[PDB]
């Protein structure tokens, strides 16, 4: 939910699974999630780049 | 090439389009899971080394 905040509008997929096609929003979503810091039930939550 | 179980799935589909008596490989555990799943799904012999 918080990763969806900082990004712009997006569209849903309609791709087949017989042959794969690249998805450009996936990498930017990845950047959104892995660098987003939040305070939660388990204390601090952090994500690495490894 | 190794990894990328998706192209392994493509190869398996292409091979079963012909159809053989047994399958050899792949050598990595990620692909063999789906390979055995589909071999059971089509009721297909598979042997591993």
């Amino acid at each position: 939910a918080i990763a969806s905040h900082r990004a712009s509008q997006l569209t849903v997929s309609s791709l087949q699974c017989h042959r794969h096609k690249p998805w450009r929003l996936g990498p930017r979503f990845m950047n959104l999630i892995k660098e987003a810091r939040w305070d939660g039930l388990t204390g601090r939550i952090t994500f690495n780049k490894t | 090439n190794l990894f990328d179980s998706f192209e392994a799935s493509r190869r398996a589909c292409d091979q079963l389009a012909l159809g053989v008596a047994a399958l050899f490989g792949p050598s990595h555990s990620s692909s063999v899971s789906a390979v055995q799943s589909i071999c059971n799904a089509l009721e297909v012999p598979h042997i591993q080394t």
